[PDB]
């Protein structure tokens, strides 16, 4: 089924691979070559996280747990119940969210638009393969990942950070913070003017750009405007998710000690008496 | 007249008069029911 | 490539805006004065003022000042009036509060009279500032969604530093006035209750923010790919649908199955970040009133995983092995 | 004249990049070298791009525009 | 006390029942926890003792 | 601290408090999202069989500025095009469409635009938004490099033309489209450029998404002063659909 | 005291019935629960030290 | 003859008079269960 | 003295009604609580130590 | 005569003596009060 | 000091009269806090050791 | 006359005689007030 | 003459002349209140 | 010395007046602070510890 002004742009076209060997659609998914690729990918992690399930014993959503090696191992590869099951769920989930971003970029080409949206999703997947693969390949064992569950996931972020004894003092991770707090704060203005502004008191007419130029102006004595709110929201978002794993990347194979320790070079800085 | 909701007086004087006759009935089921949980176990 | 639309190519500068007004008369209390920022405008607009001028504002402001000031001098006088020494530690001083053994009852100046005399002067800030934001739309005849986004945080605000003190039966729960000795009360917090990530309403106020942080990546950037058809005017594509809404709600549909329309995307965004102080002061309120150790409440619900392997690091090595020996 | 700003923010980056050099050949560590340059770049490049930049160039339009501004006043 | 009435001349009454039903019904299940969470006053652990 | 029955205590009560909440807010917001493009309709233009799970929301009505009148949604659709030149590469549904003539000019694909008002978008007083630099009182060129009078290169090596104007939004303060002037061999008369296709170098401005010969068909002003809403889409949708149409080698397979 | 009616020609109603409505409630189940949070006036806990 | 929300005076009696009716009823009751608590239990 | 009904020429009853509702309801909760905190003047200890 | 809210002189004379009058009513109120929890539990 | 009424030739009288009222009510209040936090001067202490 | 706010010699004179006879009764009170706390509790 | 106010000399001198009978009842004030403290606590 | 009424013909009274005010209080409370932040002038402490 189709909205009442999608006929005209459903062309043919604008595929980086495949032609119209996968150039249709299924419900209101568009599929080309990487949404059969990104099928297979998800699929396969799902049923081996779920015979994984099995074979560890429960089925609880809460308790589910698939972990990463021990560091004997080192870089090579495990027995497929002592860790290696981590492992080939980590290349799939690899693959599907490479094909995901490969696929908005044909959907993005079909409609004629920019290609912002992948290259904003290539910064989250920069997160994750920094945590799984990067990581794990400088300090020199896959058994330094993350596991794959609900609940086992916070236990290993917690003993991470106590293995640096107080990582609130790491320089990198209060930049990262500082971020993401402020888009949170612009993106619940930003929705808040908007609404404000097309819906008023019963009674009333809607109001335009102008109004909210000038109740920002009065309120704070500045307005971005309506096209720099969307630049600096982007660029708020990115750079958190750079700056977060920057911290990760630093904490294992940069620094070693405690990070208030780090801090020494200002309270020991020679102009100081 | 005053009348912020848009009724008049007849409609409001039929709307109260059916209002009340449920009122009475919950508050009369309501007053059975705490009369026989004193009987069974007193708070007083 | 294509131009992306990051940094504006050719700026243009006229007479400055002074504002819109009606029978409320927003001009008498404008003050008059404006500027103009080439460096800013690269991104955005450039002109800068004027601003509005009423007495919540101006009692804010005063109110604001002269907590900032005893804070900051309290921290001053505690180091002897040194400032290379002030300048050297700012990080690390703070003002402190009270004692467990006072309880709700006034303190000592030196143990934290001055804590309670500065709360109460950054607690009037805040509501005036908040009656500002309140006047103004009904000044400017819009809608109240800014004032109830504000109160929003103003809740977890009011939480951490009054209810929850009051509660609890002690001003000492409160948090103190530094850089470092507040994120050293966040730690403490979290420790001394078991583990925080096992409190629900924490793990909901983490799925808010990251939803936050998420949409705005994806709004943003839907914003910049059909700015190309006039998107970044949004009003009038709400008040008239043109082809830049229709594309942009085809993306989504078309990869996740599902849209929105270009005024109910901001509702969306509107909740999600609305949503996370919420859920934070009601987790927050029913930690030590009702839930001593969050780790035991898990235990209890079952929730909590289990290990099988063994602790030690002489379970898997050798010290003389980890050293090369 | 927005690439004179970013020649001078340039030759502030590479005046940071000397001053850590320098501080640590007479006994500074890293850190300690590396605020201090990224203070010299932050105030003498931002120093350069408003004096330096803002001796625009005109020969005898500066001059009439001058004498112009000295008849605004004189009568404000 | 006779004239009453003319509260529907001031309140919308389809806010107000919406209102009052919600109100009611958190009320009265709010009351039955509260009894059941003291000793004296829980009926499924007096029909276990008298048994 | 007491518990109501078994483990029930006051979080868990306000845990499932929330959950029924969330719910319920989830209903609203995905039924306010449903004021546009419903009802349902299959690749013929008849009704479809399945409308979802969620029912449509109740109508709400804006009152709009300077007289336009009031709109009610959710409602008919009156930005519908009428006679599309498509045709159907299949029997069924979930296939694409082929045009059936030049899709550059017949606005279908990548080049569609959507029937809006046929008048200009207006700021509070009541003036058009969007208005010739030639003709507002005040502004000029603040930062950056001037493009007036630089000559414009298409996407194939080819100069078209000489920039001689731009159209601003005075509200904003923002450049919206830059008009260039044809030479004879490449056409007649002028052409506009919204801003956000174009890069504007030293001695040339760079414009990718058509070529050459695509200058002629730019869609062209009613009035020398003002452009309208139709005009607008018509024109942006032009340049859009070059990204695509503009050559062969852009619609196949990149490989 | 006899002009005291003429608080309407001041305040709206609407605005007035809904916040005292409000304020009143809110008001009475903080007092009942203060009371039931004390000692010597918890009156489930009285009944159950009484039978 | 002042007036800031648009009544006029004899509306204005009319809903004093229901007000003071309603708000002499909640007195009442309120008084009577005072006067029964402080029998059952004192406080002074 | 007498002439401090002028107080009406410059200020508006509205705001000022507004204000002083919420202020004097604001003051006398303070007042309340800070007499509970206290040993001596709590009423409801008061009550329980004196049987 | 210098009037900043609108009212006239003769407006202003009755709203302060209906507002005089309520202002009484109160404190005369809350002065029996303090009498009586000097009585009962004297503070100086 | 005879002429200090030229100060309303200045200052509006409705300005004055909203910062002034402000400002003595918090000062008020930081007092009464201030003599509270003592030994000497907290009256509510002093009334329980003279029992 | 010079003046900023709008005001007459006459208004502001008037003004300002009201102006003080407040100033002198919450003065007076806190006069007799301090006196009271000082015969209670010295400081000084 | 040179003004940057639009007062004229004669009323900048009227202005002058009552400031500066407030500044000197100020400084007498303070400096009654300098002796009693010094008196009281020496600094010197 | 004569010639100092030409002040207010250059600056606003206006701006100076509240300018002035909120300069003298805020250095007259910093006074007090620092003599409260003192042993031998905190006039509080004496009180308590002559009697
Ligand atoms: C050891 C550390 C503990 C921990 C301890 C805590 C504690 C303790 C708390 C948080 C809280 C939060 N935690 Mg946690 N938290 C941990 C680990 C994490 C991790 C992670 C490992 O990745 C994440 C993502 C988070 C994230 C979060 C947020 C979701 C949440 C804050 C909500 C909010 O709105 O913030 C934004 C902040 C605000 C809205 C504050 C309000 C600001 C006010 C309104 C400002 C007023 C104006 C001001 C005074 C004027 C300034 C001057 C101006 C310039 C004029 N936590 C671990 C387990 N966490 C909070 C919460 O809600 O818990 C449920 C909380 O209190
Ligand atoms: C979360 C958003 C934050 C924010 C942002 C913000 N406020 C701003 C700005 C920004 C980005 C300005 O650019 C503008 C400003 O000019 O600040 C100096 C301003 C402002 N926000 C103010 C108020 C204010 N903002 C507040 C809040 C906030 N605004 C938050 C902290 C608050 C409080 C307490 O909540 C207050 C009271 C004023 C300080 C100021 C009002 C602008 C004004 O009065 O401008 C008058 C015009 C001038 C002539 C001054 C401009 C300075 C130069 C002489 C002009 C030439 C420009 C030059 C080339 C560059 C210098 C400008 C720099 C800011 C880059
Ligand atoms: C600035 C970076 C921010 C960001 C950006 C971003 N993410 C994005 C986008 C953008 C711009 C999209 O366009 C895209 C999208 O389509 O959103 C609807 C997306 C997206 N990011 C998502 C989620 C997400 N984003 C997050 C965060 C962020 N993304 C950042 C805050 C987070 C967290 C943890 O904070 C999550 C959970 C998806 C909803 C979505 C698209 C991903 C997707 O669908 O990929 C295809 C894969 C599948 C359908 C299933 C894969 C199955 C695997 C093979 C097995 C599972 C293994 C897994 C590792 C187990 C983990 C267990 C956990 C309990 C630990
Ligand atoms: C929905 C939750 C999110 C949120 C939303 C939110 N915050 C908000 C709002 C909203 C909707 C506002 O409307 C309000 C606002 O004004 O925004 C511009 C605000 C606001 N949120 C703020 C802070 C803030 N919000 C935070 C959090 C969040 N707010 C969440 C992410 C956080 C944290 C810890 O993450 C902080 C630190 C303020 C910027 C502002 C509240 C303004 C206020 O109340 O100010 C009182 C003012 C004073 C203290 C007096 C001034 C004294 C100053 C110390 C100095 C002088 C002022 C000067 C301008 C600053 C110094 C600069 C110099 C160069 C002059
Ligand atoms: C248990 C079930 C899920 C399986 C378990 C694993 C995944 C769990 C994670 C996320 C679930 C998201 C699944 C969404 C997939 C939607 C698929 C889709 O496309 O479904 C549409 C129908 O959906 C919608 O219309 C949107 C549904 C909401 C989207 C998700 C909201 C996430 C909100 C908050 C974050 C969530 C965190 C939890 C907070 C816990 C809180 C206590 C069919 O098409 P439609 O045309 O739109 O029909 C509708 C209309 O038009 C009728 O006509
Ligand atoms: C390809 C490999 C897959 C990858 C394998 C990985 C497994 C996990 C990944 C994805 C799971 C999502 C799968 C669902 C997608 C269904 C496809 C779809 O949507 O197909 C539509 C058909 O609709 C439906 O089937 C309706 C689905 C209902 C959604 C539930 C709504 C709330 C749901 C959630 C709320 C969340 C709150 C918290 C949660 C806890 C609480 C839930 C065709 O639509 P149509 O023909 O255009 O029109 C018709 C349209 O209007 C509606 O009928
Ligand atoms: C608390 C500080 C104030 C206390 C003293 C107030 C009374 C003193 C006497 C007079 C001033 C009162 C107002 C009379 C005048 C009314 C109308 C008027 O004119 O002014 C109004 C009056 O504004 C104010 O009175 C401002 C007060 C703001 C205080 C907010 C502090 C937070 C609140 C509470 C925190 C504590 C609770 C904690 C626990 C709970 C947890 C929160 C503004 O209107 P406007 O139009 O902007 O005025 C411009 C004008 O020129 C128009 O002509
Ligand atoms: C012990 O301490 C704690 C905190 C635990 C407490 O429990 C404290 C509790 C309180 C303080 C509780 C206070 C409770 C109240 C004040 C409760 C009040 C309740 C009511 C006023 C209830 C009213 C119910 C009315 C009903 C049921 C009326 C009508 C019902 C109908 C079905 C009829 C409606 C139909 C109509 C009008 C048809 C329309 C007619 C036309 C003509 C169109
Ligand atoms: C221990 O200390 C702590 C802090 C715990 C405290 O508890 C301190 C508490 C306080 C300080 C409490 C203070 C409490 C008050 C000041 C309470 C005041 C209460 C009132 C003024 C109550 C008023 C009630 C009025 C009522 C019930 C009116 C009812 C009216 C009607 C039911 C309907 C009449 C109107 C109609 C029908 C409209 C007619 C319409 C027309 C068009 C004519
Ligand atoms: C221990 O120390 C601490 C800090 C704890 C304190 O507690 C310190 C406390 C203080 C410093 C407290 C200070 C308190 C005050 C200054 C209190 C002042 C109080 C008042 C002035 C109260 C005034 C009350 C007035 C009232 C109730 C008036 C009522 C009026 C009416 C009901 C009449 C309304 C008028 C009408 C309808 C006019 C209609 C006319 C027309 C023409 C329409
Ligand atoms: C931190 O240090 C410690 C703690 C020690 C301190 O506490 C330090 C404290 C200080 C340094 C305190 C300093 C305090 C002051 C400078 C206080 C000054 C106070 C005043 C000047 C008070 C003035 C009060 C005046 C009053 C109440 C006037 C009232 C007037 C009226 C009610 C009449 C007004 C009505 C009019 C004019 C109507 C006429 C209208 C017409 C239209 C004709
Ligand atoms: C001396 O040098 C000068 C003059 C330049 C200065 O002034 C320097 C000043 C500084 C260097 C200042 C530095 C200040 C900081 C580093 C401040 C940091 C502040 C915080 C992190 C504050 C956090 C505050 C609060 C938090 C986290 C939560 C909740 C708080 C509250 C709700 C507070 C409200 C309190 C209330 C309601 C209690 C009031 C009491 C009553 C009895 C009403
Ligand atoms: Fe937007």
């Amino acid at each position: 089924a189709l909205l009442s002004f999608e006929r005209k742009y459903r062309v043919r076209g604008g595929t980086l691979i495949g032609g119209d060997l996968f150039d249709f659609w299924v419900g209101p998914f568009y599929v080309g070559f990487f949404g059969v690729t990104t099928a297979f990918f998800a699929l396969l992690g799902t049923i081996l996280i779920f015979w994984g399930a099995s074979q560890q014993g429960t089925f609880n959503p809460w308790l589910i747990n698939i972990a990463p090696p021990d560091l004997s191992y080192g870089l090579g590869m495990a027995p497929l119940m002592e860790g290696g099951l981590w492992q080939i769920i980590t290349i799939c989930a690899i693959g599907a969210f490479v094909s995901w971003a490969l696929r908005e970029v044909e959907i993005c080409r079909k409609l004629g638009m920019g290609y912002h949206v992948p290259f904003a999703f290539s910064v989250a997947i920069f997160a994750y393969v920094t945590l799984v693969v990067f990581r794990p390949l400088l300090m020199g064992a896959w058994g330094h990942g993350f596991p794959y569950g609900i609940w086992s996931h916070l236990d290993w972020v917690s003993n991470t950070g106590y293995a640096y004894l107080h990582f609130h003092y790491n320089p990198a991770h209060m930049l990262a913070v500082t971020f993401f707090f402020t888009t949170t704060l612009a993106l619940a203005l930003h929705g808040a003017l908007v609404l404000s502004a097309a819906n008023p008191p019963k009674g009333e007419e809607v109001k335009g750009p102008d109004n909210e130029d000038t109740f920002f102006r009065d309120f704070i004595g500045y307005s971005i405007g309506t096209l720099g709110i969307h630049r600096v929201g982007l660029l708020l978002a990115l750079n958190a998710g750079f700056w977060s794993a920057v911290c990760i990347i630093i904490s294992g194979p940069v620094w070693t000690k405690g990070w208030p320790e780090w801090w020494n070079w200002w309270l020991e800085m020679p102009i100081w008496p | 007249d005053l009348s912020f909701t848009g009724l008049t007086d007849e409609q409001a004087q039929e709307l109260h008069s059916v209002y009340m006759s449920g009122l009475w009935l919950f508050s009369a089921v309501a007053v059975v029911a705490h009369l026989a949980t004193f009987i069974w176990r007193p708070w007083f | 490539p294509e131009y992306q639309n990051i940094f504006t190519q050719v700026q243009v500068q006229g007479p400055a805006e002074l504002g819109v007004d009606n029978e409320n008369n927003l001009t008498e209390e404008r003050t008059t004065g404006t500027g103009f920022s080439q460096l800013i405008g690269w991104i955005g607009n450039a002109q800068l003022g004027p601003i509005y001028l009423g007495w919540f504002g101006i009692i804010s402001l005063v109110t604001g000042t002269l907590w900032f000031n005893i804070v900051g001098f309290n921290m001053l006088s505690q180091v002897g009036y040194s400032i290379p020494e002030f300048i050297r530690q700012l990080f690390w001083l703070a003002l402190e509060p009270p004692s467990p053994e006072y309880g709700l009852r006034m303190p000592p100046l030196d143990d934290g009279g001055w804590f309670i005399i500065a709360s109460f002067f950054l607690l009037v800030s805040v509501i005036s500032w908040w009656l500002r934001t309140y006047q103004l739309a009904e000044m400017h005849k819009m809608g109240k969604h800014v004032a109830w986004a504000f109160a929003a945080a103003i809740w977890l605000f009011l939480v951490l530093g009054l209810f929850r003190p009051i509660l609890m039966g002690s001003w000492s729960e409160a948090v103190p006035y530094g850089i470092f000795p507040h994120l050293d009360w966040t730690t403490a917090f979290s420790i001394r209750y078991g583990n925080l990530y096992y409190n629900p309403f924490h793990a909901l106020s983490i799925v808010f923010l990251y939803g936050s942080v998420l949409l705005f990546a994806m709004h943003g950037a839907t914003i910049l790919a059909v700015t190309r058809f006039g998107g970044d005017r949004e009003l009038e594509q709400i008040y008239d649908r043109g082809t830049a809404s229709e594309r942009a709600g085809l993306f989504w549909r078309w990869t996740m199955g599902f849209n929105a329309t270009m005024e109910g995307i901001h509702r969306w965004a509107w909740w999600f970040a609305v949503l996370t102080p919420i859920t934070g002061g009601i987790g927050i309120l029913l930690t030590g009133t009702v839930v001593d150790n969050w780790f035991l409440w898990a235990v209890e619900h079952n929730f909590a995983p289990d290990y099988t392997q063994d602790y030690g690091y002489e379970a898997y090595t050798t010290y003389d092995g980890f050293l090369g020996r | 004249d927005m690439t004179c700003t970013i020649t001078c923010w340039g030759i502030g980056v590479l005046l940071g990049i000397m001053t850590t050099v320098g501080l640590m050949v007479v006994g500074w560590s890293f850190l300690q070298g590396a605020f201090m340059g990224v203070l010299a770049w932050l105030i003498v490049g931002g120093v350069l791009a408003v004096a330096v930049c803002g001796k625009d160039n005109a020969e005898q339009i500066r001059a009439e525009m001058a004498a112009a501004r000295e008849r605004v006043r004189g009568a404000t | 006390m006779s004239k009453f009435y003319k509260i529907w001349l001031i309140f919308d009454p389809r806010r107000v029942f919406v209102a009052q039903g919600v109100f009611l019904f958190l009320l009265a299940a709010m009351i039955h926890l509260v009894l059941l969470s003291t000793e004296h006053f829980n009926w499924f652990e007096l029909a276990a003792a008298n048994a | 601290e007491e518990t109501f029955f078994g483990n029930f205590d006051l979080a868990s009560l306000s845990l499932w408090l929330f959950y029924g909440f969330f719910a319920l807010l989830i209903y609203y917001l995905q039924t306010e999202n449903m004021r546009e493009g419903y009802p349902l309709e299959d690749e013929d233009g008849n009704t479809a069989a399945n409308q979802g799970p969620f029912p449509l929301p109740k109508e709400k009505t804006f009152k709009l500025q300077h007289g336009r009148g009031e709109l009610t949604l959710p409602g008919e659709d009156v930005q519908r095009r009428d006679n599309l030149a498509l045709r159907k590469t299949a029997h069924g549904n979930g296939f694409p469409m082929e045009p059936t003539g030049d899709p550059m000019l017949d606005g279908v694909g990548p080049a569609s635009w959507s029937k809006r008002r046929d008048v200009p978008e207006l700021d509070a007083h009541g003036h058009p938004k969007i208005v010739p630099m030639s003709a507002a009182e005040g502004f000029g060129v603040s930062a950056g490099t001037d493009p007036r009078g630089l000559p414009v290169m298409a996407g194939d090596g080819e100069i078209v033309g000489l920039v001689s104007d731009m159209w601003i939004d005075e509200a904003e303060q923002l450049v919206r489209y830059l008009e260039l002037e044809l030479d004879p061999e490449w056409g007649d008369g002028k052409r506009l450029v919204q801003r956000q296709m174009v890069r504007i170098k030293s001695d040339r401005v760079k414009v990718r998404s058509i070529y050459g010969k695509h200058f002629k068909n730019v869609p062209k002003t009613k009035s020398p002063n003002q452009v309208t809403l139709l005009e607008e889409d018509k024109i942006m949708a032009y340049y859009a659909g070059g990204t695509l149409y503009a050559d062969e080698s852009r619609l196949e397979p990149q490989l």
